RNA sequence: AAUAUUUAUGU
RNA sequence: GACUAAUUACGUGCCAGCAGUCGCGGCAAUACGUAAGAGACUAGUGUUAAUCAUCAUAAAUAGGUUUAAAGGGUACUCAGACGGAAAAAUUCGCCCAAAUAUAGGGGACAAUUUUUCUAGAGUUUUAUGUAAGAAGGUCGUACUCUAGAGUGGAGAGAUAAAAUUCUGUGAUACCUAGGGGACGGGUAAAGGCGAAGGCAAUCUUUUAUGUAAAAACUGACGUCGAAGGACGAAGGCAAAGGGAACAAAAAGGAUUAGAUACCCCAGUAGUCUUUGCAGACAAUUAUGAAUGCCAUAGGUUAGAUUUUUAAUUUAGUCUAUAAAUGAAAGUGUAAGCAUUUCACCUCAAGAGUAAGGCGGCAACGCAGGAACUGAAAUCACUAGACCGUUUCUGACACCAGCAAU
RNA sequence: AAGGUCAUGGCUUAACAAGCCAAUAAUUCUCUUAGUCGAAGCUGAAAAGGCUGAUCGACCACAUUGGGAAUGAAAAAAUCC
RNA sequence: AUAGAUGAGUUUGGUGAUGGCUCUGAUUGAACACU
RNA sequence: AUAAGGAGAGCUCAUUAGUCUCGAACGAGUAAAAAGGAAGAAGCAUGGAAUAUUGUUGUACGACUGUUUAAUUAA
RNA sequence: CGGCCUCUAAGUUUAUAAUCUGAAGAUUAUGACGAUGAGAAAACUUUGGUACCAACAUUUAAAAGUGAAAAUUGUGCAGGAAGGAUAAACCGUACCUAGAAUCUGAAACAA
RNA sequence: UCUUACUAUAGUCAGGACUAUAAAGGUCCGAACGGGUUAUCGUUGCAAAGAUAUCCGAAGAACUAUGGUAAGCGAGUGAA
């Protein structure tokens, strides 16, 4: 028996090290992905000088960008207002996004749309968004205004978009919004999710809690327990492509294909181009690490504007303080 | 038993791996005796074709 | 009835 | 000197020297060096080297492996050894019986083969009983986190005593409401189950043996088993999860002459899930598996029979004994009488080490010497002594009191 | 099937068949050591005893080392190339 | 070939075992030393 | 690793299962492509002229492919 | 057989509106302009893999071979434009292409 | 209109070999092409950067064409 060229071990793909640039290449295994082209009318090209890191003035405002592969932007639906069932047609790969997208189809009208696919979502699954209100059948089946236990059993399914108030405590969500009528902004990246910590509610004398406040607390991917609107949207599940951060590019040329240009260190420059440049030989100049414009690059210096206080935070993030993790 | 060691989590059942080996060996000792005793009688061929018992089940050494 | 300091050496 | 037949005197004084083994010599040496005597062999006599025997000390005749060198981690199993009853055919093995014996005789036994038998080994009849195993789910006691603008308002926790530490950002304590992980109280026993390793909350699903009684069935189909393969505790490697609790490491506080440590505040790997690697254990009954056999008693486990009250009985397990066995301790369902088979041992130490090789990602594992150096290593028991050992017995030994230094 | 042979055997050949030996090392390879055997010598009470492989007899190999052939009834040479 | 089978010293406070070493017997195509 | 180190090569020719051609299954043919052998001839020499610039070993530095002072430093 | 002409990319804009701004101006939207691309017919003519026309590979105008064009199928990840559609005017046409008289290198320059 | 980077639209890379692929490689040998390692020549040079030979990359972080954007109080661009 001979070892195959493609070597699957766990959930990652490695290849025969027949070149020094392919020895450390590691890819996550996603074979269920649609192999064709995307839904063209839901896309538009991504071109212009902005691809190189320039703004409307023509000067570089984002360094280390340009020269990547030609791409198209996918119009993903982060609001999901239209109600009714939606059939997942196929899970596609999005170059301008870490997680995967799902081409859904509204069975009522037939219109197609894109949404961030969940971990485990496959073609054929039926997702539904209860953000525009509950349908008459579901309300009648209870026969009452709402029941927290009954609702969660018929709507808290993977891929379903609900108001965070309707999702029970301890559930994992990955498209958490902030405003009552805003789009999903948190945990949209691959493998990210958020947990519902608490809800401003009270007991109704029958053991059934009822919302009393206007917000609910959720722990974000960064470990921050902040406050979010009661009517803010959320999708049940976890963002797909959980093994994204375990990938390895293996060679410099792959980073260039991803629109990333070389990063020149400050020590490598002269005293005129960086606070770290200068000196004969390798020398840091006894200068504390900073950016090319004097911004402390280490030590815990926070770049969030002081006057801009986060009034939605219940428990701030935990600061590692420079201590080694592993 | 062979159908149970192949189902979900069947590989984890490492204690009954000897039970399957003990049944195939207990059957090897009955086929090896029935072959020389029956002298290829019609009663011996009816069991083979019906149960599908090939020579690999008793002739050599069953290694599992 | 479940207490508990310290104690090395000897052609 | 003793082994080993044969003595004194003088000199030397752990010096010089003797010596095959044990040993001798430190100022009155039968052991060294002289003198004499004695014992013995003799043209030979001693010494060195080597071989046989001593040595059953590599045991085929003919050994042994509980505690002294030595039972493999396990049993399914190819090869290979061994293995029923009553007849028959062939070999003429075996025997007369040799001379490597032509040709015959004898038939108990042996080999291949044939026909029958049922005591061995199996199958059926849902056994009972049972922490073997595996899958998918759950339960609960405590713990832990968060929340309530909780009550309460200065202590708590730790230890022999403390310190580091927690607490006014409201702890400990007493509650309410949620989240999250692993753990398995009682029942519980000398108890049971699997090849062993090992297996103890619960529901359902799933899995091979084993045990009892009756009949029925197959008709020797059996036991052991190098290697290969499979399984194999904890710890560990690898990948992806989980992370309350415990806890190597690292670090801090004490103790101490010093303290890496034992003790303490905390704490990362790791323990847990999934998939592989790894294969080493006081993997133990310090006792390989299996078969036949030997006298009783008191418990106990799962059945059966009965005049089921209580007595018989099958298969296990555990104490105490008889004959016997053993170095003895002890065993006595075996460490006895025998038998079969596999593994292993041949003075200690070097050494389970070296070198090459094989396996593994690694850690390491399998396998496995020789040189140099010794006359001893080693087991069980016996009587004492000792114990920061138990329980007693005497003493101004101590306690108490008085007096004194 | 045919030849060959006193006779037998792929001994030899033609045409078919895919067998034969072995499976635990048949076979092959590397290393260390050695002339083999005999109441021939020594030894033990003895074991199908052990050791040696001098003098004695039988066998094998060699003749500076390596590589080779012929003559002859037969290499069985301290020969010959 | 029917006479042919043997022990001793040395481990321990001591006893009994296990287990090596050495001695006692015979010998050499022997060597050395004193003769 | 195209490691190293070797062998072969042109011309004439025996030979030919199929393909192709010719004549009439067969026969013939390289004024068909190919295959082909320990065959042969000539010369000092048949990779004949031209084209492809050695091999091996031990170190330091930097993993590697790349980039740089246009026009003295390519590392 | 190209331009002109139609459509648009990267972009531009003393065009319009709104907004920001010491003045100059800048921003966003729309419009206009803007090829290095796309544009019917002819040896006579006037929806989104039901997809798409990036790279690579394959197949296909039937005697064979070869080179294109266009299309078919498939592969890899680096995931691969926009918009409009669908009786003959005007402008270019000469020569030179760098070893033998013409382009750039100060020039009849071994670049 | 040079040059650095980016951008849009386009174009180019004989033949052969290895590798799991018919096509999956900052793979290999080597032209065009792109570089400029070493030496010589030249130095009022043919040339204010050339010639010859040798050497390196040559399916890529490649090369090339026509346009566009970003530069001069603050520094544009910069694999530095
Ligand atoms: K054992
Ligand atoms: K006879
Ligand atoms: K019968
Ligand atoms: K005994
Ligand atoms: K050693
Ligand atoms: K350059
Ligand atoms: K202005
Ligand atoms: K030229
Ligand atoms: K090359
Ligand atoms: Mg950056
Ligand atoms: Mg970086
Ligand atoms: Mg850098
Ligand atoms: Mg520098
Ligand atoms: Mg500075
Ligand atoms: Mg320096
Ligand atoms: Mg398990
Ligand atoms: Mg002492
Ligand atoms: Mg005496
Ligand atoms: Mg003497
Ligand atoms: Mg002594
Ligand atoms: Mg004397
Ligand atoms: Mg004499
Ligand atoms: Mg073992
Ligand atoms: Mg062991
Ligand atoms: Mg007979
Ligand atoms: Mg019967
Ligand atoms: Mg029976
Ligand atoms: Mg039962
Ligand atoms: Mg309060
Ligand atoms: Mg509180
Ligand atoms: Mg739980
Ligand atoms: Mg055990
Ligand atoms: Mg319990
Ligand atoms: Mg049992
Ligand atoms: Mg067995
Ligand atoms: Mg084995
Ligand atoms: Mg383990
Ligand atoms: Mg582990
Ligand atoms: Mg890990
Ligand atoms: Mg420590
Ligand atoms: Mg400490
Ligand atoms: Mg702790
Ligand atoms: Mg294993
Ligand atoms: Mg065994
Ligand atoms: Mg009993
Ligand atoms: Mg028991
Ligand atoms: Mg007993
Ligand atoms: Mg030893
Ligand atoms: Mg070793
Ligand atoms: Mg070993
Ligand atoms: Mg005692
Ligand atoms: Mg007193
Ligand atoms: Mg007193
Ligand atoms: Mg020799
Ligand atoms: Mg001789
Ligand atoms: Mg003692
Ligand atoms: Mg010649
Ligand atoms: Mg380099
Ligand atoms: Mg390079
Ligand atoms: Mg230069
Ligand atoms: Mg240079
Ligand atoms: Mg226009
Ligand atoms: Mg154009
Ligand atoms: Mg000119
Ligand atoms: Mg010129
Ligand atoms: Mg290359
Ligand atoms: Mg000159
Ligand atoms: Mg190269």
């Amino acid at each position: 028996i001979v070892t195959p060229y493609v070597r699957d071990a766990g959930m990652m793909r490695t290849y025969k090290p027949h070149t020094p640039g392919i020895r450390h290449l590691k890819r996550p295994i996603n074979d269920h992905l649609w192999k064709g082209r995307p839904y063209l009318p839901l896309t538009f090209p991504k071109k212009g000088q902005s691809k190189g890191g320039r703004n409307h003035s023509g000067r570089v405002t984002v360094r280390h960008r340009g020269g990547g592969h030609k791409r198209r932007i996918r119009m993903v639906d982060f609001e999901r207002w239209i109600p009714g069932p939606h059939t997942v047609l196929r899970i596609e790969y999005d170059p301008g996004r870490s997680a995967h997208i799902a081409l859904v189809k509204e069975e009522a009208t037939g219109r197609k749309s894109y949404i961030v696919a969940a971990d485990g979502m496959r073609a054929g699954d039926v997702v539904q968004s209860y953000r525009s209100g509950l349908p008459q059948d579901l309300l009648d089946s209870m026969g009452g205004v709402v029941d927290p236990g009954i609702l969660a059993a018929r709507t808290c399914w993977r891929g379903n978009c609900l108001p965070v108030s309707m999702i029970p405590v301890g559930t994992q969500i990955y498209c958490v919004g902030s405003r009552p009528d805003g789009k999903a902004v948190f945990c949209r990246s691959a493998g990210t999710y958020a947990t519902i910590i608490s809800k401003e509610e009270e007991t109704r004398e029958d053991g059934t809690k009822v919302m009393t406040g206007k917000f609910v607390n959720v722990r974000l991917q960064s470990g921050e327990i902040r406050r979010v609107s009661k009517d803010a949207c959320a999708t049940v599940g976890i963002a797909s492509n959980i093994m994204h951060h375990y990938r390895q590019l293996g060679k410099a040329g792959r980073s260039r294909w991803l629109n990333i240009r070389p990063t020149v260190r400050g020590l490598a420059m002269n005293a005129n181009d960086h606070p770290h440049g200068g000196g004969r030989g390798k020398s840091k100049g006894n200068r504390h690490p900073v950016s090319p414009w004097g911004t402390p690059a280490k030590g815990g210096y926070k770049t969030r504007r002081k006057s801009n206080v986060n009034k939605w935070v219940v428990t701030p993030r935990v600061r590692n303080m420079g201590v080694r993790r592993n | 038993l062979s159908k149970a060691l192949e189902g979900h989590g069947g590989n984890r059942d490492k204690n009954n791996k000897r039970s399957l080996r003990r049944l195939c060996h207990k059957r090897q000792r009955l086929l090896r005796y029935m072959e020389r005793k029956e002298r290829g009688s019609g009663r011996w061929h009816h069991m083979l074709e019906t149960l599908g018992l090939t020579p690999a089940t008793w002739k050599g050494q069953i290694t599992l």
